[PDB]
Order: structure tokens, then C-alpha cells, then sequence
């Protein structure tokens, strides 16, 4: 709303390369997947 | 009528429950008001102390023992009866 | 041209006398009273010209 | 030594004087009064109870009772020993 | 069974906190040295001191942590 | 006991904590 | 141009307590009513 | 019994980790005048004297990432310090958020450095100056060393508070336990006086943990 | 048995780690003391020591994570 243009110029300007949070969440998935086959195995 | 509920009279409690609109104001806006009427009260002035903090320190604290209550009346009872 | 200047000077110094005690000034007043700190150097949270 | 001069000594003298005069047990005189007081209780019961009255005085009705409350629990541990 | 395997295994893990004491007297001990060089500047040489003692306490702390991990 | 596998809401309530909340008060300041 | 904020803002007993407490039942209880 | 904080996510028929993470935010109000009260007077003076220490290193680049280093560290700093409150729940505990902290700012400046100075961000792995003829045998030394960064840094967070929590519960169950037999108060002076070191220690971790990424920055910028 | 064995040789497997606690603690001992003698170069001494501390840390990790991959 009334927030996003405060810090729109820090979100297009220097976090380009801080947003790159695929990894973390791939590595919280495979981890997830196979906690839930361990489980499931019983 | 649209006093404030501690001067609304006892048999008006269903009258002020009519009045009960726009009190919470979609709910956030109690939650506004409450958060100014303290906070523009013990810290809002001039010179504060210490008090402005330890309400709050302590209202979470009991808060937190509320949770547990659970497991330590489980098993850490001394005595029976 | 001295007359009007000095016409000038004299209100400047009219405006300079009549001054909120800064108890109840806000930052933009400030900087409507005198130049402050600017944006110009962009992406900080400090804007000091570090 | 010196603390129990200011406390003690004002515990027998302020204090008392604070304590003694609402802390000690009741002149049977005023055993009438307060039946009438339970005549004024009764009126209301009947009839007109709230009356539409002041929350506040009902706070400070219920706060009473609850200090009355207290003094069985501290009975039992009289008793428990 | 494995009451006994993991109670010895426990008191062999505890040994680790060896490190953590030397590394520490040796900070405190290069403290007192490096502040008698010269009387100024001591609060700074205390700040490193410091940070150093923390820093030796982190590296050797978590070998406990095993040890009751293994315990429960 | 820390690791039960249950690890989405953390991560996100603090992703969201953290990049709003504090630069946000912490960008209205002046030295 | 806020205006100037007061100089103190309330009184509490213990550091915990506020005064209103013992106001509010001074009547009734007394003087030392509540700590009982 | 004692591994019951730690793995307690905030126990309710809803989870509300959030409302106890989200909690610290209401304690720094934000200035709206020229002069404010005391509360707010001393946080910015703190704020001030802590940015002039850290941050006077990089040339330009590195000033950006200003507001998001004290955020980080204010943010650490006040999670910390409001547990040691007597049945308070510590998010840091977890090792969830720590390992969703070091990886997003770690990966950031890695692929930061190679993507304007490639040529110097690759001559890094080899260190500066001639390593006698052992060339082969320390470049596969420095860039495993790069990799375990991360993990070092989530993990010594995840481990030194339970260490301290689970050496505070011990004590406090040793001293109960011994009033039934015997009189000693030495076991009461042991936990007072370790709960000093317990309370100046999480300060400590947050500036480490500050500072070893300001000088990570610092390579590659 | 086989478990038994397994916690046993992880509990032992810990005790490596004392190692990194006494160069940690010589390396942050140097600093302060070279500092006092020349209080002009901090940059590169602090440099040179926060290698040195990122060095050493390998191998009391490498000998915890030996441990951790042995009991699981």
C-alpha cells in the first residue's frame, strides 16, 4: 500500500543479488522430503 | 449510551452492547487506541522511569507461565491433597 | 538600489526574529527555516555524505 | 537495629494506629446495623437489584468480598499446621 | 546393553573442555604482559582480551552439548 | 528435539520480520 | 508543531503498582486494606 | 524434561511462533520530533555510536548494506537478552531460522564478488605471493575452507544458548535438591554469579556474528 | 551391541576437538601483545588474525562432523 514505495529503491537497487533465496528454500525441501520418507518407511 | 463502559450503567449493559459499534472498529481499531492510551501515559513525557517497561516485562511473563502450566502441575506436584 | 536592499534585509531580519522556541518544531520546519540535509546521495539510511 | 527504629517503632505507632482502629473484632453493638445493612441488601433483591447503577460500585462490592474470601483459605492453613 | 556403552561414551566425550582452559589463561596471561608495556590503551588491550576469552569459550563450549546428548 | 522436520513457519515469520519491520523503524532516524 | 509534552506521567508503588489501585479502594478498605 | 523449552514451538491449539518472534518490534518506538523523550534519546545515541565503529571500513559499495547490518544486529541483540526471562521461549534456539540466515547473505556476497571482479575473485583461492612449488596441495585446501562457513556460523549459535540453558537448569535442580539434605548455599552463589557471564555472553556473539560477515563483505567488495 | 559400539565409538571420537581451543587462544594472545609494540598496523594484523582463526576452526569441526556421521 503506503509501504512499498519507502524502501522500493533499496528492493530494485541492491538486494537484486541478497533475493536469491532458491537455494535455502530447495535445500528446506529436499530435507523436508526426505524426513517424510524416513517417516513414512517407520 | 456511548459513555465509556466503566460509567454505563449496570441495567444498560444491553443498551451499551448496541453501542457496541465501531468499539472495536474492525477490531484493529481497539487495539489502536489501547496501544496510545499506555503508551502516551507512563512514556510519552518529559522524564520517564523504569516503570514504563516492567508492566510489559511482566505481563509477559505471566503470559509465559500460562502456557506451561500443562506439564509442571503433570508431575511437579509435591504433595496429594 | 542601497534602499531596497537594505528594505530587504530588514524584513530577512524580521523573519529571522520571530522563531519558534524549537520545543515544537518538527524536522521540516527546520528545514524551512535554514538548509539541512539533503537526499542526493541515494541508498543510505544516514544520507551524511558518510 | 536502626531499620527496626524506623519500621517496628512506627510498625507500633503508625501502623497500629492504621491496622487497629479497621483490624479488631466488632462491638456488639453494631450487630443491628448490620442487619439493617441486610435489610438494605434484601430491598434491592426483590426488587430493583441493579438499579442501573455504576459499575464501579460493584467492582468495589466484588473486590470486598474476595478480601472476605481470603481469610477462610488462611484458616486451613491455620489448621494444617 | 547400551545403558553402559552410552554412559562411557559420555564420560570419554566430557574430556574436551581441556582445550578451552588452556586456550584461556594463555589470552589472560598475554594481557597482563601486553598492558605493562604501556599503561595506556588498557581498556582496548581488555576489549581484545575479552573477545578472546569469549571466542575460546564458543570454540570449546559445544563439546558438553554431546555429552547430553548422548545422556538423553 | 530440535529437529522435527517442521521448519516452514519459522523460517518465514522470520524472512518477514526481519525485512520489514526493522529497516522500517530503523530507516526514520537522523545523525 | 506538536505541542510540548507534560512533565511526568503517573505514580506507581514498588515499581509495579500504580496509585489508582489504592486510591480506587481507599474508601472501603482503608489505608492498609489491599496489602492485606 | 529438560529437552521440553526446546522442542515446544509454542505449544497452543494454534502455533504462534510468529506473535513470539514478532514480539521484540514493540520496544523500539519510531521518532516523529526534533527533541523526544528519554527512552527513545538513548537507542538513537547507541545506534549512532555503534554505526561509526563497523561500518567506517568499505569505500562506497559496502555503505549500502548500512541499514541491513544494524537491523541484523539489533535484531539478534534483542532476541537474546528478553530470553533469559524465567519461562521465556528463545527463537535462536532453533536451528530452522539460523540455517535461514547464513546461507541468503553468504550466497549474496560470493556471487556479488564474481560478478564484477571475477578475474581478482578468482585469484583469492591462490594466496598472494609465491607459495614455494605446493600449489596443487593448498588450492584444494582454501576452497573446502570456503564452504564451511555457513555452517560454523549457524552452528555455534545453535549450540552455546542450550549450553547455557541446560548448565542454568542443572544448577537450579542441584540446589533444590540439596535443601533437603544438608544446608549449602554455595550452589545458589554458583548460579548468580554464573548468571552474569550468561548475561554479558549473547553481546558478545551477536558482534562475532556481525563482524565475520563485514569482513566477508569486505573480500569481494 | 552394534549400537552400543557405535555410541561408545562417537563418544570417543569427540575428544579431538581440544585442539582448536589452544591455537585459538595463542593465536588472539599474539595480537594483543604485537599490537601494544606497534600501535600502527591494525589492519593488517587483524587481517592476518582472522585468518588464523578461520584456518584453525577446520579441524575440531572435521573431527565433530566425523563423530556426528559415525553415530548416524
Amino acid at each position: 500500500q503506503f509501504q512499498f514505495t519507502g524502501i522500493k529503491k533499496y528492493f530494485n537497487s541492491y538486494t537484486l543479488t541478497g533475493r536469491m533465496n532458491c537455494v535455502l528454500a530447495t535445500y528446506g525441501g529436499i530435507a523436508l522430503l526426505v524426513l517424510y520418507f524416513k517417516l513414512r518407511s517407520k | 449510551k456511548d459513555r465509556r463502559l466503566l460509567e454505563v450503567k449496570l441495567g444498560e449493559l444491553p443498551s451499551w452492547i448496541l453501542m457496541r459499534d465501531f468499539t472495536p472498529s474492525g477490531i484493529a481499531g481497539a487495539f489502536q487506541r489501547g496501544y496510545y492510551r499506555y503508551y502516551n501515559k507512563y512514556v510519552n513525557v518529559k522524564k520517564g522511569s523504569v516503570a514504563g517497561l516492567s508492566m510489559v516485562l511482566a505481563a509477559y511473563v505471566v503470559f509465559n507461565y500460562c502456557r506451561s502450566y500443562k506439564e509442571l502441575k503433570h508431575e511437579r506436584l509435591r504433595k496429594y491433597h | 538600489l542601497s534602499k531596497a536592499r537594505i528594505e530587504a534585509y530588514e524584513k530577512e531580519l524580521e523573519k529571522m526574529k520571530n522563531i519558534i522556541p524549537f520545543d515544537q518544531m518538527t524536522i521540516e520546519d527546520l528545514n524551512e527555516v535554514f538548509p539541512e540535509t539533503k537526499l542526493d546521495k541515494k541508498k543510505y539510511p544516514y544520507w551524511p555524505h558518510r | 537495629v536502626n531499620a527496626a527504629v524506623t519500621y517496628s517503632k512506627p510498625r507500633l505507632a503508625t501502623f497500629w494506629h492504621y491496622a487497629k482502629v479497621e483490624l479488631v473484632p466488632p462491638t456488639p453493638a453494631e450487630i443491628p446495623t448490620a442487619i439493617q445493612s441486610l435489610k438494605k441488601i434484601v430491598n434491592s433483591a426483590q426488587t430493583g437489584s441493579f438499579k442501573q447503577l455504576t459499575v464501579k460500585e460493584a467492582l468495589l462490592n466484588g473486590l470486598v468480598a474476595t478480601e472476605v474470601l481470603m481469610w477462610f483459605y488462611v484458616g486451613e492453613i491455620i489448621a494444617r499446621a | 546393553i547400551d545403558t553402559a556403552a552410552k554412559f562411557i561414551g559420555a564420560g570419554a566425550a566430557t574430556v574436551g573442555v581441556a582445550g578451552s582452559g588452556a586456550g584461556i589463561g594463555t589470552v589472560f596471561g598475554s594481557l597482563i604482559i601486553g598492558y605493562a608495556r604501556n599503561p595506556s590503551l588498557k581498556q582496548q588491550l581488555f576489549s581484545y582480551a575479552i573477545l578472546g576469552f569469549a571466542l575460546s569459550e564458543a570454540m570449546g563450549l559445544f563439546c558438553l552439548m554431546v555429552a547430553f546428548l548422548i545422556l538423553f | 528435539q530440535l529437529d522435527t522436520s517442521t521448519w516452514f513457519i519459522t523460517i518465514t515469520s522470520m524472512i518477514m520480520t526481519l525485512f520489514i519491520l526493522f529497516q522500517l523503524k530503523i530507516s526514520n532516524y537522523s545523525y | 508543531p506538536v505541542p510540548p509534552l507534560p512533565e511526568h506521567g503517573g505514580k506507581v508503588r514498588l515499581g509495579l503498582i500504580p496509585e489508582e489501585f489504592f486510591q480506587f479502594l481507599y474508601p472501603k478498605t482503608g489505608v492498609t486494606g489491599p496489602y492485606v | 524434561n529438560l529437552f521440553a523449552s526446546f522442542i515446544a514451538p509454542t505449544m497452543m491449539g494454534l502455533p504462534i511462533v510468529t506473535l513470539i518472534i514478532m514480539f521484540p518490534s514493540l520496544l523500539f518506538p519510531t521518532p516523529k520530533r526534533l527533541i523526544n523523550n528519554r527512552t527513545i534519546s538513548i537507542q538513537q545515541w547507541l545506534i549512532q555510536l555503534t554505526s561509526k565503529q563497523m561500518m567506517a571500513i568499505h569505500n562506497q559499495k559496502g555503505q549500502t548494506w548500512s541499514l541491513m547490518l544494524m537491523s541484523l544486529i539489533m535484531f539478534i541483540g534483542s532476541t537474546n537478552i528478553l530470553g533469559l526471562l524465567p519461562h521465556s521461549f528463545t527463537p535462536t534456539t532453533q536451528l530452522s531460522m539460523n540455517l535461514g540466515m547464513a546461507i541468503p547473505l553468504w550466497s549474496a556476497t560470493v556471487f556479488t564478488g564474481f560478478r564484477y571482479k571475477t578475474k581478482t575473485s578468482l585469484a583469492h583461492f591462490l594466496p598472494q605471493g609465491t607459495p614455494a612449488l605446493l600449489i596443487p596441495m593448498l588450492v584444494i585446501i582454501e576452497t573446502i575452507s570456503l564452504f564451511i562457513q555457513p555452517v560454523a556460523l549457524a552452528v555455534r549459535l545453535t549450540a552455546n544458548i542450550t549450553a547455557g540453558h541446560l548448565l542454568i537448569h542443572l544448577i537450579g535442580g542441584a540446589t533444590l535438591a540439596l535443601l533437603n539434605i544438608n544446608t549449602m548455599t554455595a550452589f545458589i552463589t554458583f548460579t548468580i554469579l554464573i548468571l552474569l557471564t550468561i548475561l554479558e555472553f549473547a553481546v558478545a556473539l551477536i558482534q562475532a556474528y556481525v563482524f565475520t560477515l563485514l569482513v566477508s563483505l569486505y573480500l569481494h567488495d
